[PDB]
């Protein structure tokens, strides 16, 4: 009676079993394709490896725009292939920040060297990919270029607007030290102590 | 998410960031078309629940600028309004620093001088009192929402985002911090603007003091942190609150709650162990006036929102008539 | 050497 | 001991076109392109593999009589046909030609 609605489709979908929840959601793709969360809901009552490849792959080649179908598809295969679906995720979605992290940390340094650069070229108010690129350098051999890429993206986000809260900044020191990366964490962690006499 | 250097609207170059306060960017910038003169512009976050509420609290500070049009209520006044790459632009005048800049400023635990302490509860009080002429309750008294001038001499109320209706007062335990919090509202009792008297109280007892009032971790604690300077709870506050299952027993008794395994301590009497004349504490005069402010906050952070100080009370004191 | 794989044929497509 | 198992799980969906294989392994002067809506790719011819010191097209002379009549009219043979004279005339055992 409703037809091309995302959360009626959803809905069906919760409630009837899986064996009709996937003419279901064949049906809401052919009523209103390009729906992430129909996709989404497809892929997740497949309870495969081939099919939900083979959903993501769908997903993908209907709306290569969407950041979670990417999340997804790149969760559940190899980790080069995760690599290789994060590339063609970067290079359709350059706002996404976390897939631009998720393949510089699943390769070598000189490709994430190359992802942070960018992510630094396309988003440059992000102040994860700094973090991130941060941590890929002290997790490598090199041990004091750490402080001169903290120092770099203070300087960019004094630049850009992005104001020093010194909130989010003891977060993400706090998830590098639960990381193994304290070198950068005890950076982040002095350069939010000097933004942030007696009192 | 602004940039320096690039112009808000095609008439306001925004020149310094103040930083996000709490869910919006703050920055200073001077408006071309006013011969250079600095203004405050406010960019709300690009989410629609985010937009209704700058929407709202513009709405707020156009009904307190239509309320008091010589601005003698210790209000901030708001210029106009725009829009910018889809986000809400508020315009208002601009300001040096807030109260907690300048509690910081003045060193740990040191505090501020008793006639700025006295000139700053009478601007809170005649900001409760457009409030309540406005009927509208602000519930975000706080230092760090209370901006000063350049020379600190006079006050004004901002921060408007998470003001309400008196008319919907909604039960909930989502009011403000425990810093400020109101017992009614902790126990889940009616609201009113009382409670906005109490927050101005304990933001006073915070700006003489240079301490915090009730530093509590949760409800529990700060229900505990106000039983241990205004007394023991009522039975007729107690039974009116909605909450009051959680805080306390069936026969009435505080159950304070406690870590080390979660450990919980019932109380049938609580005694008052908090001192108000030993703390924020000299010559005769200002210990005079702390004495008169220690009398008006035991007569404004009173447990009972009836028996509480109203506005006009507070504003004919001894300690703001000097 | 042209090496087929899933994700360059759905960036491909 | 005996246990009721799934006999459709372990079966291949696909059947005839089921690749047991993830990857392709592709000759060096063999790239691909995209021109216009579709991907042509190419595999040039390869060059066969070089004969040996003694390894060559075996006549029919080299061939019994119980083999010559039914090669009538084929002076020579293939490489195949000759790499494998011996284990398909002489020999009597099992072959297995992955031609």
């Amino acid at each position: 009676m409703c037809p091309k609605s995302e959360d009626v489709w959803l809905e069906a979908a919760r409630l009837q079993p899986g064996d009709t929840a996937k003419a279901v959601v064949a049906q809401a793709v052919r009523h209103l394709p390009q729906s992430v969360r129909i996709y989404i809901r497809a892929a997740e009552l497949e309870t495969d490896i081939r099919a939900k490849k083979r959903v993501l792959r769908k997903a993908l080649e209907h709306v290569p725009n969407s950041v979670r179908l990417w999340k997804a598809a790149v969760e559940l295969e190899e980790p080069e292939d995760a690599r290789i679906m994060l590339s063609r995720a970067v290079e359709c979605c350059p706002t996404s920040v976390e897939l631009w992290l998720a393949l510089a940390r699943l390769e070598t340094y000189e490709n994430a060297r190359k992802v942070l650069n960018k992510a630094r070229e396309n988003i440059p108010t992000d102040r994860h990919i700094w973090i991130t690129a941060a941590k890929l350098e002290e997790a490598n051999g090199n041990t004091q270029m750490v402080e001169k890429i903290i120092d770099r993206a203070i300087t960019s986000l004094r630049a850009n607007g992005v104001e020093i809260n010194r909130e989010q900044w003891i977060q993400d020191a706090e998830e590098c030290d639960r990381a193994g990366s304290v070198a950068t964490c005890q950076a982040v962690m002095r350069a939010v102590i000097g933004i942030g006499e007696e009192d | 998410r602004v940039n320096i250097g690039e112009v808000l609207d095609k008439r306001y170059n925004v020149y310094g960031y103040t930083g996000q306060g709490v869910f919006s960017n703050v920055v200073r910038a001077r408006d071309n078309a006013r011969a250079n003169q600095e203004v405050a512009v406010k960019i709300i976050r690009n989410n629609e629940l985010m937009q209704k509420t700058g929407l709202k609290e513009l709405e707020f500070l156009k009904k307190l600028n239509d309320a008091d049009p010589d601005d003698k209520f210790h209000c901030l006044r708001l210029f106009r309004h725009f829009y910018h790459k889809q986000h809400l632009c508020l315009v208002f005048e601009p300001l040096s620093m807030n109260l907690r800049e300048v509690l910081k400023k003045y060193g740990k635990d040191v505090g501020l001088h008793i006639k700025a302490v006295r000139s700053y509860s009478q601007q809170l009080f005649l900001a409760l009192k457009l409030l309540k002429r406005c009927n509208i309750l602000h519930a975000d008294i706080k230092p760090d929402n209370i901006l000063v001038n350049e020379s600190k001499t006079i006050l004004k109320l901002c921060d408007f985002g998470s003001a309400s209706h008196v008319a919907d007062n909604d039960i909930t335990p989502y009011l403000v911090s425990r810093f400020y919090r109101a017992p009614e509202i902790i126990i889940g009792k009616s609201y009113d603007y009382g409670i906005d008297m109490w927050s101005v109280g304990c933001t006073l007892y915070e700006l003489y003091t240079g301490k915090i009032l009730f530093p509590g971790k949760t409800n529990n604690h700060m229900l505990k942190l106000a039983m241990d300077l205004k007394g023991k709870m009522p039975n007729k506050m107690i039974r009116k609150g909605v909450f009051k299952d959680q805080h306390f027993d069936q026969n009435l008794n505080f159950m304070y709650i406690e870590v080390d395994r979660e450990k919980v301590t019932v109380m049938s009497t609580i005694n008052p162990t908090k001192d108000l004349l030993a703390d924020l504490i000299l010559p005769e005069d200002q210990r005079k006036k702390v004495h008169q402010l220690k009398d008006l906050l035991d007569q404004i952070l009173m447990l009972d929102p009836a028996k509480r100080i109203s506005i006009n009370q507070a504003l004919q004191h001894a300690f703001i008539q000097e | 050497a042209i090496v087929f794989n899933a994700t360059s044929e759905f960036c491909r497509t | 001991p005996r246990q009721v198992l799934d006999l459709e799980d372990l079966v291949f969906t696909q059947g005839s076109h089921f690749m047991a294989n993830k990857r392709c392994q592709l000759p060096d002067g063999s790239f691909r392109r995209q021109r216009k809506g579709y991907e042509e790719v190419h595999v040039p011819a390869l060059k066969p593999k070089p004969f040996g010191s003694e390894e060559q097209l075996l006549p029919v002379e080299k061939l019994p009589k119980y083999a010559q009549a039914g090669f009538e009219g084929f002076k020579t043979l293939n490489r195949i046909q000759s790499k494998l004279y011996r284990a398909a005339l002489e020999t009597d055992e099992n072959l297995l030609l992955c031609a």
